[PDB]
């Protein structure tokens, strides 16, 4: 591929990353982040 | 991991293994084998 600068939005190289889940029986290895808050003690509270 | 004092067989007694490794390898085992080492002294030439 003829990439310059000069080109158009059209011929501008760009990276492309695709992130495949490959989704199986098998343990899962790969698991989104965290989102927690704090703990509060000595109080009803719902905990998960 | 225990010590013992005994050569001939496995000493009587009970002791639980704790986990220390969880892999999600997923592949499917029919066998296994055991491997052992080697030791050589100064003493002896290298070859085999």
């Amino acid at each position: 591929y003829g990439f310059q600068p000069t080109n158009g939005v059209g011929y501008q190289p760009y990276r492309v990353v695709v992130l495949s889940f490959e989704l199986l029986h098998a343990p899962a290895t790969v698991c989104g982040p965290k989102k927690s808050t704090n703990l509060v003690k000595n109080k009803c509270v719902n905990f998960n | 991991h225990t010590p013992i004092n005994l050569v001939r067989d496995l000493p009587q007694g009970f002791s639980a293994l704790e986990p220390l490794v969880d892999l999600p390898i997923g592949i499917n085992i029919t066998r296994f084998q055991t491997l052992l080492a080697l030791h050589r002294s100064y003493l002896t030439p290298g070859d085999s």
